[PDB]
């Protein structure tokens, strides 16, 4: 009866989208959160009968190590998705665009000078800067292949790392710095932009030697007795009305061609922030760029 | 007990809804007549209104919301967010139409058992959103899950909605 | 004294935020309306000492036959346009984008598919289409470009214009289009949405062969004593507050980065236009392509 | 004649603003006291508003607008958009702060001359955009341009605004 999803997602951003997908039609979704990569070997380890129906956030399209975990599927709707932006993987569609950001605690701030990777490099913010694990969530791995692609230097890695403050889940990053314990972190806009909008003294700030704009994916789940609704579901998520709704009530940034984006504060359109272009894209794959960073 | 206090509640809510569907006949063939920018029309509506809220046991406050008029009787401004959404109407009142919001902040059984029993009170859904609480540490519009639920409980269909009041001991 | 503006914009669109420029900087503007073309003819022959001060409107990088009518110039803000449609004319800053589109009647229309300007030549649409004279109007001209840009055969601007009524004004196709004298025409998008937003039956198509985008442009004319405003009136109208009001109050296209489109209702953005790339972008200038298809 | 028309219409509206400013700065000491959502206060409201309504000649509609209410006494729901724009005043009343907007649609004098001598009138603001239109070739919003026009006309400049009364013939 039940269809289950694993998300990265807050629940803050999907709970209540999904909440009306369970109300057309007719269907009790239940949702396990966790860090992009716990999820993925969680299930991996997980007994066919007992998986879940359908994966959705995280850059699924580039951190899959198992796709054998997965049923190939893509919508019908994929016609009207941004361009540059459809998945060239047979498990993966596209969902949404989120960007990397560098959130700064304004109280904290000062004059400080923050920008980018570089800036969080000044010995003055050394044990004040926090991110999250690259090994276990999307959002420190893409900004370890943001802070490499710079200049493509390994040792750019390392002294971050050795600059600033490792933590366990994405989400503990930017509640720290709104709270004040650290200077600045490595978050993405949506998790930013919720904080913010509650009152805290968060600053966001798109890296200008280049940022790093993840395609949200998902992913339909390999089991036994595949729920008869998710790939409703998958259409539902793409659909031009439901991102018309992540756009006008969460800021988010649609996939599709047809949904524009919307005027928010502080929140940057994606034609004026400083996006890496697929050519200084770094290629090497997530394993592969895992083991060279360790 | 549980049991007893489920079908009381259970019973006491039916005639509660019952009640109000008797209001919104017995006046479709009076509001058509009222008008709300006149203040004796006001006057009549807020009376035939009161005169409801105070017909049953349970504690309620109405909002009757349309074309530059906010009508209620939560005089200090409870926020409706924490409070059982119970029915909804769309009535027509001559110069336009107005929206009736019916709120459960609590009733007298409930707030006895939670202060005597320890009994607590939820009313969710179909798909377990929570729809009423009033223990701390469930927020109505989140999910409530019988996986993590580790109470003693009865539950009980209400006869007005696809929801499930739930009585629990802590 | 006042601040005379040549313009062939509609005056619904621009005398509402010239009016606010006006009571911003205690100025009086006049506004001498008129076909592109026209108004530069009649602005040659005009005596130094009683030019205007400023040329709004008409895709002005690509159709003023006589630069030295002009003053060279280009706002500060350049660096916060659109790359692509920055202009690399001296004379001219860019300052909206405007799709130019074709408006259907939509009572005439009946079982009559129209998704192009192919479709335009069906022999039951002959005589029944109007269009504005390419040699006195960007919209004519800009439409025979796009014509010619289909399969590059002068062959089907004179099949178009052999099956079509010819016009004088642009603001006369929509009109008698919208109320019914004529089953389509061609048109821009902002007249369009005009007619369209009074009720009228007008449906707005962008033609699937390609869709001409046209820049306008601003440019400051070459007087005797220009008006001391004349450059803020420049700065003010590419600033990001007044674009961002066209956008929300009229639905225009903004030339910056910084300003995110608005949504739908028959205004399609920008994505999901059928554009003619930089590619089958015809390369011959104005007056050879005049003489090329008359 | 036209030139004493616009004499005493210039003072008739001096007279007219005149009383708006003492009305303000009467009931300010009033307001402050005065709830807009007790209907014996809202009384009180209307009860002043329309007394100096009707201590002008000139026919005026008020607009008190705010927190869901919206008081006039334009009962036929004619269009703001044709009438004249007088004044504009924030009000503190207690509850919250409400929007005061004064309109004239005409005056008993300007409809006079209109119907007996076809004297038009007209009010601008130094940018000639046009404020006030009893003849239907102009419109409010629109620009007049004296230039493109022959006619007989006098003007005056108003004392409570950068704005010009034109009453011309022809
Ligand atoms: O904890 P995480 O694995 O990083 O999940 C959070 C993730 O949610 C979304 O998918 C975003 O695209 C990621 O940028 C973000 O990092
Ligand atoms: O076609 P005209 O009579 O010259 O009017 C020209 C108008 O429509 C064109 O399509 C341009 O895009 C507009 O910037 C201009 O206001």
């Amino acid at each position: 009866n039940v269809l289950t999803v694993y998300s990265p997602y807050q629940s803050n951003l999907i709970r209540p989208i999904l909440n009306e997908f369970e109300k057309q039609e007719h269907v009790k979704i239940e949702i396990k959160h966790g860090s992009t990569q716990v999820l993925l070997s969680n299930l991996h380890n997980e007994d066919f009968s007992e998986r879940g129906d359908v994966f959705m956030g995280g850059v699924l399209s580039e951190t899959i190590d198992h796709p054998e975990d997965f049923v190939p599927y893509q919508d019908t709707s994929v016609t009207q998705q941004l361009e540059d932006y459809r998945s060239n993987n047979k498990y993966v569609t596209s969902f949404l665009l989120m960007p990397t950001v560098i959130v700064v605690n304004s109280d904290l701030q000062g004059d400080i000078k923050i920008r980018g990777y570089q800036d969080l490099l000044q010995p003055i913010l050394k044990g004040k800067i926090a991110y999250s694990n690259p090994n276990t969530t999307t959002t420190g791995y893409q900004h370890m292949r943001a802070i490499y692609s710079m200049h493509h230097r390994v040792s750019d890695v390392h002294q971050f790392q050795n600059h600033a403050m490792q933590l366990s889940k994405t989400s503990k990053v930017i509640e720290d710095v709104a709270k004040g314990k650290y200077y600045a972190g490595l978050s993405y806009e949506q998790d930013a932009r919720t904080w913010k909008n509650k009152g805290y003294p968060v600053s966001i700030v798109y890296p200008i030697e280049g940022t790093m704009l993840n395609v949200d994916g998902i992913a339909l789940v390999k089991n036994a007795h595949p729920h008869p609704k998710r790939k409703k579901l998958v259409q539902y998520l793409t659909s031009r009305s439901v991102q018309q709704r992540l756009v006008a009530e969460f800021d988010a940034k649609s996939i599709r061609k047809d949904v524009s984006e919307q005027s928010d504060q502080s929140i940057e359109n994606l034609k004026n922030i400083p996006l890496i272009p697929k050519s200084k894209l770094p290629d090497i794959p997530h394993h592969k760029f895992l083991e060279m960073i360790q | 007990t549980i049991h007893q206090h489920v079908d009381e509640s259970q019973s006491s809510l039916h005639h509660t809804e019952k009640q109000i569907q008797t209001f919104i006949t017995q006046h479709n063939n009076s509001f058509q007549e009222l008008d709300l920018t006149n203040h004796h029309d006001v006057t009549a509506t807020k009376r035939e209104l009161l005169k409801l809220i105070h017909q049953q046991p349970a504690t309620l406050y109405y909002e009757l919301s349309g074309p530059n008029q906010f009508i209620t009787n939560n005089y200090e401004h409870l926020n409706t967010k924490n409070m059982y959404l119970f029915s909804t109407h769309q009535l027509k009142f001559k110069n336009s139409t107005y929206m009736l919001k019916i709120y459960m902040a609590n009733t007298p059984r409930l707030s006895e058992i939670k202060k005597d029993n320890r009994q607590f009170a939820l009313i969710v859904d179909q798909y377990d959103n929570i729809l009423y609480a009033n223990d701390d540490r469930f927020t109505i519009g989140e999910k409530y899950r019988p996986q993590q639920f580790g109470f003693m409980n009865e539950s009980v269909k209400l006869n007005h909605a696809d929801h499930r009041l739930i009585i629990y001991k802590d």
